[PDB]
């Protein structure tokens, strides 16, 4: 066929001043203009795909940042959503949120429900096989969160030269709930060997991987998508 | 942080158009996200920031990663699952058209030249 | 000595560079040693010999048989079955060609309706 | 796109004057120059890839002639070695030689060792499958040597037009020990119906065929090479 160019989208999510900050009487520097511009005091304006101010809820940030990737993924396209920021800025509230709270869950949890909400509605002639993965990377080392005994996982290259974590654990899910369970499990296991999680996360990337494969039993056409939901490490400098 | 280091070198080196020796292999993640960062995939980046003046320097930096990131362009294409058989057959097909077009091309040519001649 | 004959026949022809009715079918052996005598194969020929002057004749012939066969040039190609995702590449570039072809049409077919 | 040119290489191996010759007082005519040239008495030099004098041992001949083929064929290339020359010239000594004597064994014996010798040190991703067959060609008829039951085997052709003996025996081998059993087995059989053995082979053609097919599980890539170890029959005139 003919594949299309597509700029990588970027969302600017700004978080509320928090208790310490409030108390110290800090003032909110960002000035929002429209849905995708942000001004910092008196400097050149910043323009992004969308600029998510502090009052933008978790639903909204899902609907503006991830609702369309689930759709593309279920169709054969590879979607990748990631959080980049400074420690304490907002990445984890974004990506995971209050994992089992309807109001405050984040991207992952939501993509967990969307994928199966979409699927269940499809025609029975469409046969999906969703298999999840959950590893973390610390000081350039990959640790399967679902098998804590695996701690120096390698990245090889598949059939068609595409990088990938070899030997990680792959779970076949069949509901929003079995994916949550995989989240829950890797959330605990992350502790195994960790004295300070706060410090840990602050320096570790948590990488969730929904690997979708669909098959039309009628027409026999088969497609596969790789959904990478990454929660990177603090970007704070030297 | 050498992965972000890795990351940042990847982006910038991509943001350019250099896309030649873009340091993918600089870290375990830059490679996992190799597809995500400059290839077959639809990437969204939620850059997170603090509104306080004390975090202003970092806020600035984060913004610029977004800035430069926004100018990377991926070549997305649905992923098709086929045996080698299918791929060899469809390739054969896309070779029948090749031959076909040839004639039509050598058709026009003749006329125009011939027509003209 | 059929076999040796065909082999004789096939060598000298290839020697010359005639390959076209090089008589592989002259025997069952030359058929098997078909791909070996002028096709896809790195091939070595150890011509054993007697040092005695009492056999000067064959040796000499044998040297010449040896002399002939080194002039033959085969075409080496690793026999590596195509990957699914390998063929898929084939199609891919043979689709640009076909795209680049419709564009060698497009312009080429614009003047045609100009006149 | 492309296949690479490169000509048949010819090695000339001279054998040391025999006892019998000895007594008669045969004169030694060969005159060698360097490592590729040779001239008889007062003629013009015949240059070959290599030229092994009488003191050439079976380890040197192999190193000079069949060391590479194994690598080649193990790479996916086709390999073919054959001995040519008048009867009692050295062909069978060179091709087979003292079959189990670790010093006086010839190409065949060594090749079977190297093949597995190598496979062991070879990539852990690719599985092998070596398939040998052993037949003779006398009076244009192809005799299966691992089955004296078959005696008029026929040459057929495969999809891309390459000839090959049809309905011949095919033995799977995963060790040098096994390969030599087939050689051993076939060396015996050849006796079936043979009155005096000297003459027959002196006038027959034995072709050993090793078919190596490997496939990297990791990258799937499947490879294949064909080795034809042939000892021709006496080349003498009349
Ligand atoms: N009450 C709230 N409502 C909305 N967002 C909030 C609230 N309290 C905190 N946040 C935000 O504060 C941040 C807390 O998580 P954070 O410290 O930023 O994670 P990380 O350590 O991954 O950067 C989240 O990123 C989020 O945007
Ligand atoms: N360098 C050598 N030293 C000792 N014997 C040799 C040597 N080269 C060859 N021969 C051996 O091989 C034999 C030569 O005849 P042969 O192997 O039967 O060849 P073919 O029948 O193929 O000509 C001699 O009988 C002998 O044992």
């Amino acid at each position: 066929a003919d594949p299309a160019e597509c700029s990588i989208k970027v969302m600017c999510r700004f978080r509320p001043l928090n208790e310490a900050e409030i108390l110290r009487g800090d003032k909110f520097i960002p000035k929002f203009k429209g849905e995708e511009t942000v001004v910092i005091g008196q400097g050149k304006p910043y323009v992004f795909d969308r600029v998510l101010p502090p009052n933008t809820t978790q639903e909204q940030v899902y609907n503006a940042c991830a609702k369309q990737i689930v759709k593309d993924v279920l169709e054969g396209y590879n979607g990748t959503i990631f959080a980049y920021g400074q420690t304490s800025s907002g990445k984890t509230h974004t990506m995971e949120g209050k994992l089992h709270d309807p109001q405050l869950m984040g991207i992952i949890p939501r993509i967990a429900h969307d994928i199966f909400d979409h699927i269940y509605s499809m025609d029975e002639n469409l046969e999906f096989h969703i298999k999840v993965s959950y590893f973390e990377i610390y000081l350039d080392k990959i640790r399967d969160l679902l098998d804590v005994s695996k701690t120096n996982l390698a990245v090889h290259e598949d059939k068609n030269r595409v990088p990938y974590v070899k030997g990680c654990t792959e779970r076949f899910v069949s509901s929003p709930e079995e994916v949550m369970d995989v989240i829950d499990e890797g959330k605990a296991n992350r502790h195994v060997a960790v004295t300070n999680m706060n410090e840990h996360s602050s320096r570790s990337h948590s990488i969730f991987l929904i690997n979708i494969k669909q098959e039309n039993v009628e027409t026999e056409k088969k497609l596969s998508g790789k959904l990478y939901l990454v929660d990177l490490a603090g970007s704070e400098k030297v | 942080n050498k992965s972000l280091s890795a990351l940042g070198n990847v982006i910038s080196a991509l943001a350019e158009g250099t896309k030649t020796h873009v340091p993918y292999r600089d870290s375990k993640m830059t490679r996992i996200l190799q597809d995500s960062l400059g290839g077959n995939c639809r990437t969204t980046i939620v850059i997170c920031c603090s509104p306080s003046v004390f975090n202003e320097a970092e806020t600035k930096s984060t913004l610029m990663f977004g800035q430069r990131a926004k100018t990377i362009k991926n070549t997305v294409s649905v992923n098709l699952e086929l045996t080698a058989e299918e791929w060899k057959k469809k390739y054969e097909k896309e070779k029948e058209k090749n031959k076909a077009l040839k004639s039509v091309i050598q058709h026009l040519e003749v006329e125009l030249n011939r027509w003209r001649n």
